[PDB]
């Protein structure tokens, strides 16, 4: 590589190199950049009517919303140390921000201060096996604040309450609105009170004077589903500025390459997205924040011609650039 | 409420020649004065059409399978047909869908419902202030699970007109490929009498969507007391599609004017 | 040729190094058949003219 | 049959679980953090339970990985740093945060 004359010897495998003409070095103008284009695709999920709402409901009645056809920003959930806790379980966390899933499913409540490790798959409990299960292979994220400021006053909300009693354990994402009076015991019974027959619904004493583990705390569980249907909400479509008359290389619209940009006045139809060749390559995109044709053009090439007189006569070469006005020589 | 409307005339049904119809656009490229060829399902030229129409003593909509797609034309007056129905087995054994083109808004959704026998709408004609009103809406018995729906912006259309040629051909062509639905349309001002014309013109891709489901039969929805009535004339063509090979023509102006079958 | 895809990138762009070299080597073995093809038909016609 | 220039043994002790990430290629937290082996292997992989021998009722917890990481890490690399990971795009300074 010092300089032509040694490529040409290296090339002809010899120390010297008769009088003529030889084709080595085929070069490229070497693209310097990157840059990634992606619609104005601002149409966002409704992460605030399940984070901020007003009131939640309590852990016997959770609330089950779907979320689908808009665009999901876990960040501004994801870098918020807010919360009292993050236990995502089928998804490594920063994953969440550049996978994505068919489906959304939000299922928030409230429940104690110190109940909020039985939420966690598997486990056992009054509200693992009483209120709410989450399956052994759980595909989701389990997000919890606590809210004593919110929704506790110091008289004792009891409007929040748990279940204490039932019957069999639940299956995941199951409710239990029934609010049949448990029997304990083996004794039969009925009316509205009897002898070890208790009532299902037990009350929590959110007061803000109690504890650390006796606080309300709101939890929400995200149930998202992969890889069975067609995907619906994304989201994370990062583009950045628009770059022209250099070779760079691009990613627009999942569709990467390298080449240099320029306007061209071709006639898409406003369906249309790209425009090829007779023997099929890509060189016609229109741009998808705003709506402009763009000529791609793999940028310069071509083979270096080495003339060269005798070794035995002289070492002074001459170097042809062909198919190249030598305007943009050094590259 | 819907009940079923037996006063008619007796008929058998008729078939006309698809000459040259059924084309669109299969993907998003662009080319300029270009010959390609492609291997994609189409109705292959001159073949038979099954004819339907709705005249003064014909009202009819019956139910018609839905495989690999199916092309549907009208020559049509005063948009008769509104609405368009879609399942496995319609009745709240599969997830089923719903086209309604309404004279206010247009209303797109997937659920779980149990149409009727005959379902229809029902606009009143002519009742004391020339103004044809719209009452009768008789679609289903239920609505009992859902998993998308879709209204858009409400708009107004006519719901009255008398013309002897029928002005609007409407060509559509529906497509359901895994999940996947694509609606080609096109809208010609035609003047022809009960015939489907002549001529060549693709489809531009109006809707895509990703449902997920499984399709197997179809109906239409037709505009009309609740016995005795008086439908707008209008007429319509079905037609099927087939894997065939096709070349098409593109134009300096980036159209397609010719295909060939293979 | 069988492998995956026709662009280069994609099958750099989803697949892994440990993996991607099979569709790789299915793709430089198609288009160097090809390409030997080539040069096969075009010296016979030198030799034509 | 062979010979060779001279051997490396490489020892550690992991969960049972995890061992099917120890081949040339695969990924995962074991195979993308603390250990890596490039493609180009020639050797063999070797494992058998230890739960007689050191695993105790109390618990082993002298027995850690690295489960945070910036980046990976090169094929026979060997990383000792106890320096804080951050996650969020919060900076934080000191010990814990």
């Amino acid at each position: 590589a010092l300089d032509p004359l040694s490529e040409t010897k290296c090339t002809l495998k010899s120390f010297t190199v008769e009088k003529g003409i030889y084709q080595t070095s085929n070069f490229r103008v070497q693209p310097t950049e990157s840059i990634v284009r992606f619609p104005n695709i601002t149409n966002l999920c409704p992460f605030g009517e399940v984070f901020n709402a007003t009131r939640f409901a309590s852990v016997y009645a959770w609330n089950r919303k779907r979320i689908s056809n808009c665009v999901a920003d876990y960040s501004v959930l994801y870098n918020s140390a807010s919360f009292s806790t993050f236990k995502c379980y089928g998804v490594s966390p920063t994953k969440l921000n550049d996978l994505c899933f068919t489906n959304v499913y939000a299922d928030s409540f409230v429940i104690r201060g110190d109940e909020v490790r039985q939420i966690a798959p598997g486990q056992t409990g009054v509200i693992a096996d009483y209120n709410y299960k989450l399956p052994d292979d759980f595909t989701g994220c389990v997000i919890a604040w606590n809210s004593n400021n919110l929704d506790s006053k110091v008289g004792g909300n009891y409007n929040y309450l748990y279940r204490l009693f039932r019957k069999s354990n639940l299956k995941p994402f199951e409710r239990d609105i029934s609010t049949e009076i448990y029997q304990a015991g083996s004794t039969p019974c009925n009316g509205v009170e009897g002898f070890n027959c208790y009532f299902p619904l037990q009350s929590y004493g959110f007061q803000p004077t109690n504890g650390v583990g006796y606080q309300p705390y709101r939890v929400v569980v995200l149930s998202f589903e992969l890889l069975h249907a067609p995907a619906t909400v994304c989201g994370p479509k990062k583009s950045t500025n628009l770059v022209k008359n250099k070779c760079v290389n691009f990613n627009f619209n999942g569709l990467t390459g390298t080449g240099v940009l320029t306007e061209s006045n071709k006639k898409f139809l406003p369906f249309q997205q790209f425009g090829r060749d007779i023997a099929d390559t890509t060189d016609a995109v229109r741009d998808p924040q705003t709506l402009e044709i763009l000529d791609i053009t793999p940028c310069s090439f071509g083979g270096v011609s080495v003339i060269t007189p005798g070794t035995n006569t002289s070492n002074q070469v001459a170097v042809l650039y062909q198919d190249v006005n030598c305007t943009e020589v050094p590259v | 409420q819907c009940v079923n409307l037996t006063t008619r005339t007796q008929l058998p049904p008729a078939y006309t020649n698809s000459f040259t119809r059924g084309v669109y656009y299969p993907d998003k490229v662009f080319r300029s004065s270009v010959l390609h060829s492609t291997q994609d399902l189409f109705l292959p030229f001159f073949s038979n059409v099954t004819w339907f129409h709705a005249i003064h003593k014909r009202f009819d909509n019956p139910v018609l399978p839905f495989n690999d797609g199916v092309y549907f034309a009208s020559t049509e007056k005063s948009n008769i047909i509104r609405g368009w129905i879609f399942g496995t087995t319609l009745d709240s054994k599969t997830q089923s869908l719903l086209i309604v083109n309404n004279a206010t808004n247009v209303v797109i959704k997937v659920c779980e419902f149990q149409f009727c026998n005959d379902p229809f709408l029902g606009v009143y004609y002519h009742k004391n202030n020339k103004s044809w009103m719209e009452s009768e809406f008789r679609v289903y018995s239920s609505a009992n699970n859902c998993t998308f729906e879709y209204v858009s912006q409400p708009f107004l259309m006519d719901l009255e007109g008398k013309q002897g040629n029928f002005k609007n051909l409407r060509e559509f062509v529906f497509k359901n490929i895994d999940g996947y639905f694509k609606i080609y349309s096109k809208h010609t001002p035609i003047n022809l009498v009960r015939d489907l014309p002549q001529g060549f013109s693709a489809l531009e891709p109006l809707v895509d969507l990703p449902i997920g489901i499984n399709i197997t039969r179809f109906q239409t929805l037709l505009a009309l007391s609740s016995s005795g009535w008086t439908a707008g004339a209008a007429a319509y063509y079905v037609g099927y599609l087939q894997p065939r090979t096709f070349l098409l023509k593109y134009n300096e102006n980036g159209t397609i004017t010719d295909a060939v079958d293979c | 040729f069988g492998a995956i895809s026709s662009v280069l990138n994609d099958i750099l762009s989803r697949l892994d190094p440990p993996e991607a070299e099979v569709q790789i080597d299915r793709l430089i073995t198609g288009r160097l058949q090809s390409l030997q093809t080539y040069v096969t038909q075009q010296l016979i016609r030198a030799a034509e003219i």
